[PDB]
RNA sequence: UUCUGACCUAUCAGCUUUUGAUGUUAGGGUAUUGGCCUAACAUGGCUAUGACGGGUAACGGGGAAUUAGAGUUCGAUUCCGGAGAGGGAGCCUGAGAAAUAGCUACCACAUCUAAGGAAGGCAGCAGGCGCGUAAAUUACCCAAUUCUAAAGAAGAGAGGUAGUGACAAGAAAUAACAAUGCAAGGUUUGUAUUGGAAUGGUGGGAAUUUAAAACCUUCCCAGAGUAACAAUUGGAGGGCAAGUCUGGUGCCAGCAGCCGCGGUAAUUCCAGCUCCAAUAGCGUAUAUUAAAAUUGUUGCAGUUAAAACGCUCGUAGUUGA
């Protein structure tokens, strides 16, 4: 569990063009800042600027994944609601 | 930063109602239907 | 009974006389029978009252 | 402390998910024997495989070996009880020869379909779940009961079933008709 | 107390002996042997076959997962044994204790107090806070299982029984069937109209079960047709089983384990439709085993791909007509 410090826009490696929406989170345990990936296009505005994210690994252990350089972690539940559940269809509660 | 164009495509697309349809089969019944549609009459 | 009915398995006892029934069976089994009623109903609040007691703190 | 009652997996997941030839074969097997899930096939497959493993171990051991003669005979006798091997065969290579349709052929639903009663494998399966069947002296609702040879002679209807002549018909319709007849008359 | 058996580390190589290290003698001490402890005397003991250190997110074993066979990882956790009761230390009683719901003190915490003083230790069971990725009722009962007693009859949060419980594991529904009409086959097999049977789930009552109740099972009433008593999850280029289907977007948004896809026909996005895999279970993450004969004893590679010491002698090692 960590808290969102800043919302960042990482640019891809050479063969692809996009701006990838990422989230800088400070883990509660150790006071460590890391950059985490957020799936889903509406999801950048599904986190507030001082919110609680539940962050996980990203399918590869510490290895960089796909386009993103330097991103080792992924957000999978926000405001203690599941990110995917909110995204998919709106099957579960919005932000309060 | 160039952040706030986010959510573009989902916002843009039309939204469609998901219709009715007669109950898709469970279980044995679904397996029997699959068996017929793949293997029986064909020839 | 066991599945599908028409059959019932149990366990039975036949004592020499009623005095034997008084002798060698415990109270719930007697209650189940209908020989005597269920006794005192304090439960484990009895334990709480017991531990409320401390010897020679009160005259009793 | 933890309970001393044991428990175990019935089945082993198949490995290599999408292998076409195997997949189509499994569907074909379902088509013939009326099973709900790939899981039913897998448990039966696992059961056969264990038998095959045991028999394989036994056949490695030498002839006249005391353990071998005892265990091999015992396993084979168990196969005879199950109805997997005929009378003429009595040797461990026919145990190895056991094969998955041959085992499915000993399901209770299959046995009913063969003997009659129902008009379809699917009809048999629902008939068994809806409590109409009896092995004689005992009643059962499990379509994955396997039939032993001495019990193939006593498949019947359940005596508390409609077909057994219990409560005889649809209460709703018969009452409605009787009430209407009394009112009308 | 004999013997024998262990993880990682040499960027830990000399350790141990004034302060007992190794031995001899004599004592003291112990329940008893003993440097166990005192005195006197020896000057030893251990070490590349890895001592002495350091690390361990290390209690040990019975065992567990994964294995074709070798194996590799795991073992707080049902049994056995050890250790400990906030941190250390010291004690009494008694057959048994350096005991923690015995005691004394200190330190670290901390409750009541009219301030003089007093009382305190949940890693028993509940329950709370905090920590967190991460975890249940301040339940009922001593009937069984056993224990303790001046032993039937008393006690026991030992223990049982429920409650919470998608941790795992097994069994198992979500229709079945006949008529017709249509479809394809040489009176058949398949599939849209109809329409009588079969039944749990469910509601109620019992019978029963039970320490007591609840559940289970069993029986009697009720009691499906859009059987709305409504199956989901994740997918559909390849790897990899299923779409060169229909709209929107237009290098953006995004997807994408990996290769890659997206710049106006997108077989990959966002939808819809269809199809597919598994199914009351199915996704995701992290760890771990196989796959890995990519740790290689079995069983690798070293001319050129990673890799023969510059060369020789040689001690330990291993191997030896």
């Amino acid at each position: 569990k960590g808290i969102v410090v800043e919302k960042v826009a990482i640019e891809a490696k050479q063969p692809n063009s996009a701006y990838r929406k990422c989230v800088r989170v400070q883990l509660i345990k150790n006071g460590k800042k890391i950059t985490a990936f957020v799936p889903g296009d509406g999801c950048l505005n599904f986190i507030d600027e001082n919110d609680e994210v539940l962050v996980s690994g990203f399918g590869r252990s510490g290895h960089s994944v796909g386009d993103l350089p330097g991103v080792k972690f992924k957000v999978v539940k926000v405001a203690r609601v599941s990110l995917l559940a909110l995204f998919k269809e709106k099957k579960e509660k919005p932000r309060s | 930063g160039s952040l706030a164009r986010a959510g573009k495509v989902k916002n843009q697309t039309p939204k469609v109602p998901k219709l009715d349809k007669k109950k898709r089969l469970t279980g044995r019944a679904k397996k029997r239907q699959l068996y017929n549609r793949r293997f029986s009459d064909n020839g | 009974t066991l599945f599908g009915g028409g059959r019932t398995k149990g366990f039975g006892l036949i004592y020499k006389n009623v005095d034997a029934v008084k002798k060698f069976e415990k109270k719930y089994r007697l209650v189940r029978e209908g020989l005597i009623d269920k006794e005192t109903k304090a439960g484990r609040r009895a334990s709480k009252e017991l531990k409320n007691r401390r010897k020679k703190v009160r005259g009793t | 402390p933890k309970s001393y009652r044991n428990y175990s997996k019935t089945a082993r997941n198949p490995k290599r998910p999408f292998e076409k030839e195997r997949l189509d074969q499994e569907l074909k097997l379902i088509g013939e024997y009326g099973l709900k899930n790939k899981r039913e096939i897998w448990r039966v497959q696992y059961l056969l495989a264990k038998i095959r493993s045991a028999a394989r171990y036994l056949l490695t051991l030498d002839e006249k070996s005391s353990k071998r003669i005892f265990q091999g005979e015992a396993l084979l006798r168990r196969m005879v009880r199950q109805g997997l091997l005929g009378e003429n065969e009595e040797k461990l290579d026919y145990v190895l020869g056991l094969t998955l349709p041959k085992l499915l052929e000993r399901r209770l639903q299959t046995k009913v379909f063969k003997l009659g009663l129902a008009k379809s494998v699917h009809h048999a399966r629902v008939l068994i779940r809806q409590r109409h069947i009896r092995v004689g002296k005992q009643m059962v609702d499990i379509p994955s009961f396997l039939v032993r040879v001495d019990s193939e002679k006593h498949i019947d209807f359940a005596t508390t079933s409609p077909f057994g002549g219990a409560r005889p018909g649809r209460v709703k319709r018969k009452s409605l008709k009787k009430q209407k007849e009394k009112t009308e008359a």
